[PDB]
RNA sequence: AACGCAGCUAGCUGCGAGAAUUAAUGUGAAUUGCAGGACACAUUGAUCAUCGACACUU
RNA sequence: UUGAAAAGAACUUUGAAGAGAGAGUUCAAGAGGGCGUUCAAACGAGAACUUUGAAUUCCAUGUGAACAGCAGUUGAACAUGGGUCUCGGGUUCAGAUCCCCGAAUCUUGGAAAGCGUCGCGGUUCCGGCGGCGUAAGGGCUGGUAGCAGCCGACUU
């Protein structure tokens, strides 16, 4: 012993082999796409986004997140997708921008839908 | 035209996972016919899609918990959910075996000295 | 006299029950006496009345001897409507006028398996007595 | 020699008859009630007479209308048969009209979108865009359409039918509408003709898989008063007691509708707007945005005050409006006039006539054989 | 009939005040329709709207004046109402002077009109308030060097 | 932003894969020549016109050339 | 304790992303302020009661 | 705590309305919804007070019961809709170092943009195209008690 102090010896750890599961089984996902978007939004404002720098605008859940909104916007709709800006509005709702990449156009798009 | 829970009881899993799906897209789609113009038969349909989604859950879910029932009906484990619920304090309380037995000492009595019946003329 | 220790004769009890009751419940309050003919080939007094049953009316301002087919029956007011009887408003429209159940005998009655069994029951209970 | 008209309708009513006189229309006296007397003086010439010749130029415009109408009408009973989809049949009835009429932008065309009704449905209801469906033998059709000559309007609509059954119902709607037109006079009060038109349509019942039925008006639906280039000019004839009592005067144009019902005798809103209006009082309310500036601009050099319908709108080439138009409702320039609707399994009738009440006498314009 | 509105749009497209906006008194119902800012830019480009010149402040007497006071014309004893260490400060007069007076000595040290030696004592003598301006600082030197002259001779 | 000097410099850097595309402006006084490339923008100034109208032609093949002026 | 859920809906009441309710069993033609929609009613069922299967945000 | 039951007062007439006079239902309304600083103009039914010219309260539209210690054609009142996404220029009825375009982490950027003025089309549509312009107190440079020249505010 070159040291005056004593320190405690390291010892084996073993992992965990449960005999049983506590839990039945895995809990089902409860915030898929269909979820994430609740309608989209047809007010005034809406309007003039479309028709001039290529926008959809949505209300969405309001635990969602841009990847997650990202991610459904494009499996629902077979679309591309550049950025998206998220507010929460004063009544407790979420409102999200997206835009739409170069090659998609948003009037198409957005008749198909049945919005315009 | 009308989802009756009978019918859907021994369909194959595949199937019923396309018939959830489909409804999905229904209801998105009366959705969108709330916030525009929307006719008065549209907006009296959203009750009965939301109803027939809950259904075919319910057979999901229910179907799922007898399988499991059976694979643990001999293993001396069974996970939490699966075991009965009763009362806590029910559940601490000892079993039927434990609760009659008795020693040595007090079956020599039983057997020496019986209860009997008997009445007192007069 | 009533000896039942567990049923109440209190007048504050038996009028919340009536006015608060599941609506299964007043389908047998609603019940109607049946004709003089039809009394002897059922023997059977009375029935709970139905959507779709000719009717009479013997009692108020609206009596007579005409027969109405049954229209509307509204269990919230407990009340019936009946093909003419009715009153005009002061526009000119016509509004139905409610009756109680209480008040009509049956003269012809609706026939289906389920009111065919019930009406079977009834005629029973009377023989075995 | 004097032109002759073609198998199928194809030379204008105008090349028919090239002096300037058209055919006149059916003329009878006023009816006799006049608290005790009848004015006969006024079939005489007079100074009634003197005012009457003033009008000879405005009353050719609405012969040459009814004219068109009647050979339109014709044309399309001979050849409608089940099976066909409405979309045809308006298509086809629509092009018949604009060579007949000889449209000349706001100078001729038609009034108002054709509209094809069935069943429960009462009226302003064509197809969309995309809308399949097809007539059926257990069905009623209610066809209304118009034509207009320099502002001029006429107004009809007739019943067509197939299964031999609704014939008690058709006799009744069309005697009461007959009835009405009897009863409609100079300087006579609205309400006792409702009065009268209720009382003579009460009297009849019908039968229909062997239910026992009674056919009843239609309060909500009512007649009105014509003006020209406004096809509402702010008068309501009802068809029911318990009524305001304006009463009519010469010079005026009148349509008589009736209305039958095997049901409640109440119609709301069941489906999706075909018709769309532009509101006559108002002025000029700022848009605020590039396309629906385009979309009243269109209206305002195409359709005027008139009625129009997508159909019309999408054969002029324009497309994704919607919102445009919805826009245009908010804001109060357009009205929407959605379809109205009975009871479901219930049956309609209507007919329709429109006359003018001349200073000597009256006229049934648009009377013809066929009803 | 009321331009709340047509007011306020009108001062933020012309970056000015509420105060500089003219709205054509015969023209009132026209005005009343724009709403939006594209349509009010439509009648400033029209003549509808104007912008209106700004009040007049002229400098023209205050610059008279001052030509004037160049000449003391309104100095005097009765127009002086601060001392006279305020109106000028008694420290910045001692700098200005020994700047002129320490950039003469050292000229004419590199042209050789004086030696170091001599040019020492002059520059301790500046520092003593001996001397008061350029021309009574030049003819002391001049007087020093002809006495040396002299001296040698 | 950043200032090319020389002609021949010019030349391989257009080359390069990043570059989008080129512009050319014409002042009174001088031709500017600007390359939008992935992080610069490099501009040759040229005094003299007669070289500037040579050297327009011998642009690299498919950088899509835009005339300001 | 909090926040959500109705075709038109603030509060009270009921419920929990299956959100004024799903399944099962009794019963046996309604609910209702207005509209729409159902429903041989046993090629199995509107509505209410009960309740033992399933589900249960922070 | 209306009435047995809304049968809750159609229609005509005065007034901008609130309010009335006739009618109508009911056994009963002697039961009627808490009931057994100056001058002009405009808009408006109406101007001492609103607008123009001359001396969640935010933002639109609509109203005038109640409230704003006088009034109100007005409102922070009442009803219905909408709005919060390392530099330089655009853009809304209401948001921008956050949206769009462009550059990044003396000269290249840079005149192509911004700002003045003068014009040409157009009228709920063109957000469209051009021409010009930006008495005494001190310095500096070139060379016997120094001079040549320009300059330069203030003070006693
Ligand atoms: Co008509």
């Amino acid at each position: 012993r070159t040291s005056p102090t004593f320190r405690r010896p390291k010892t084996l750890r073993l992992r965990r082999q449960p005999k049983y599961p506590r839990k039945s089984a895995p809990r089902r996902n409860k915030l898929d796409h269909y979820a994430i978007i609740k309608f989209p939004l047809t007010t005034e404002s809406a309007m003039k986004k479309i028709e001039d720098n290529n926008t959809l605008v949505f209300i969405v859940d309001v635990k969602a997140n841009k990847h997650q909104i990202k991610q459904a916007v494009k499996k629902l709709y077979d679309i591309d997708v550049a950025k998206v800006n998220t507010l929460i509005r004063p009544d407790g709702e979420k409102k999200a921008y997206v835009r739409l990449a170069p090659d998609y156009d948003a009037l198409d798009v957005a008749n198909k839908i049945g919005i315009i | 035209a009308k989802i009756k829970a009978r019918d859907l009881r021994g369909k194959k899993k595949e199937e019923l996972l396309k018939q959830l799906d489909d409804l999905k897209v229904e209801l998105s789609q009366l959705r969108v016919a709330k916030v525009t113009g929307g006719a008065a038969s549209k907006l009296s349909k959203i009750r009965v899609v939301r109803k027939s989604i809950a259904r075919v859950l319910t057979v999901i879910n229910q179907t799922q918990k007898e399988n499991l029932r059976k694979f643990y009906k001999g293993k001396k484990y069974k996970p939490l959910d699966l075991r009965p619920k009763k009362t806590r304090a029910m559940r601490r309380r000892l079993n039927k075996h434990e609760e009659n037995l008795k020693t040595k000492k007090q079956q020599r009595k039983e057997r020496l000295y019986p209860l009997r019946k008997y009445a007192v003329k007069a | 006299m009533k000896f039942n220790p567990f049923v109440t004769s209190d007048r504050s009890k038996n009028r919340k029950r009536h006015f608060n009751a599941p609506s299964h419940i007043r389908r047998k309050i609603m019940s109607s006496p049946l004709s003089k003919e039809l009394r002897q080939k059922y023997n059977v007094r009375s029935m709970p009345i139905r959507k779709d049953d000719e009717v009479q009316v013997v009692r108020g301002h609206y009596k007579g001897q005409q027969i109405g087919k049954v229209v509307q029956v509204y269990r919230k007011k407990y009340v019936i409507y009946i093909e003419r009887v009715q009153r005009e408003k002061a526009n000119g429209t016509t509004v139905h006028v409610g009756i109680h159940p209480s008040k009509v005998v049956i003269t012809r009655l609706k026939l289906d398996k389920d009111r065919k069994k019930i009406l079977e029951r009834k005629a029973k209970s009377r023989q075995v007595g | 020699g004097p032109k002759v008209q073609t198998d199928p309708p194809s030379v204008p009513i105008c090349d028919l008859y090239p002096n300037g006189v058209f055919p006149k229309g059916q003329e009878c006296e006023y009816p006799p009630t006049q608290d005790g007397r009848t004015a006969a003086w006024r079939t005489t010439s007079e100074e009634k007479k003197a005012l009457d010749q003033a009008s000879e130029e405005i009353w050719n415009d609405f012969r040459e209308a009814a004219e068109a109408h009647r050979q339109v009408r014709k044309y399309v009973m001979s050849w409608i048969k089940p099976g066909m989809t409405m979309i045809e049949i308006c298509e086809k009835l629509e092009d018949c009209s604009r060579k007949l009429i000889k449209e000349n932008g706001l100078n001729a065309g038609l009034a108002f979108p054709t509209g094809c009704s069935l069943n429960n449905c009462a009226a302003h209801y064509t197809p969309n865009a995309g809308d399949t469906t097809v007539l059926q033998y257990d069905d009623i059709c209610k066809i209304d359409f118009g034509t207009h000559i320099s502002g001029r309007i006429i107004d009809c609509a007739f019943t067509v039918t197939f299964n031999p059954k609704y014939d008690t119902l058709l006799k009744a709607v069309k005697d009461a509408t007959n009835t009405g037109i009897k009863c409609a006079g100079i300087d006579v009060r609205l309400c006792d003709v409702g009065e009268a038109i209720q009382e003579v349509m009460e009297s009849y019942e019908v039968e229909i898989d062997g239910k026992t039925y009674q056919v009843k008006p239609i309060r909500n639906l009512n007649g009105h008063s014509i003006g020209q280039y406004r096809i509402h000019a702010g008068k309501t004839v009802p068809i029911v007691k318990g009524g305001e009592a304006t009463r009519m005067e010469e010079g005026e144009v009148y349509a008589i509708e009736t209305f039958g019902s095997t049901g409640k005798g109440v119609v709301h809103d069941d489906m999706e707007c075909s018709h769309y209006m532009k509101n006559f009082d108002v002025g000029h309310v700022p848009i605020r945005l590039p396309r629906t500036k385009h979309l009243l601009n269109v209206i305002n050099e195409n359709f005027g005050t008139l009625a129009f319908c997508r159909r019309w709108l999408d054969r002029l080439g324009e497309s994704k409006y919607l919102m445009a138009l919805k826009n245009l409702c908010d804001l109060g320039i357009v009205d929407p006039y959605p379809p109205l609707c009975d009871i479901k399994g219930s049956y309609t009738a209507q007919f329709e006539h429109t006359i003018l009440l001349r200073p000597t006498c009256k006229e049934v314009v648009s009377r013809g054989d066929d009803y | 009939s009321m331009l709340r509105l047509q007011k306020r749009l009108a001062s933020s497209v012309l970056r000015c005040g509420k105060k500089k906006v003219w709205l054509d008194p015969n023209e009132t119902n026209e005005i009343a329709n724009a709403n939006s800012r594209q349509q009010i830019r439509k009648l400033i480009k029209d003549g509808l709207i104007i912008r209106k010149p700004v009040t007049v402040h002229s400098r023209a007497r205050c610059r008279k004046n001052t030509l004037a006071r160049r000449k003391g014309r309104h100095m005097g004893i009765g127009k002086r109402k601060g001392t006279a260490n305020a109106r000028m400060p008694e420290k910045v007069t001692w700098m200005r002077r020994m700047r002129i007076l320490r950039r003469l000595l050292r000229r004419y040290r590199e042209s050789k009109k004086i030696d170091r030696h001599m040019y020492h004592s002059l520059y301790l003598k500046v520092k003593g308030n001996v001397f008061k301006n350029k021309r009574i600082l030049m003819e002391h030197i001049h007087k020093l060097k002809a006495d040396k002259a002299r001296k040698k001779l | 932003p950043r200032k090319i000097e020389e002609i021949k410099d010019f030349l391989l850097t257009a080359r390069r894969k990043d570059a989008k595309s080129v512009k050319i402006k014409k002042n009174k006084d001088n031709v500017k020549f600007k390359v939008r490339c992935s992080r610069y923008l490099y501009t040759l100034v040229i005094t003299d016109k007669e070289k500037a109208e040579k050297l327009k032609q011998s642009l690299p093949p498919g950088l899509a050339v835009k005339e300001l002026k």
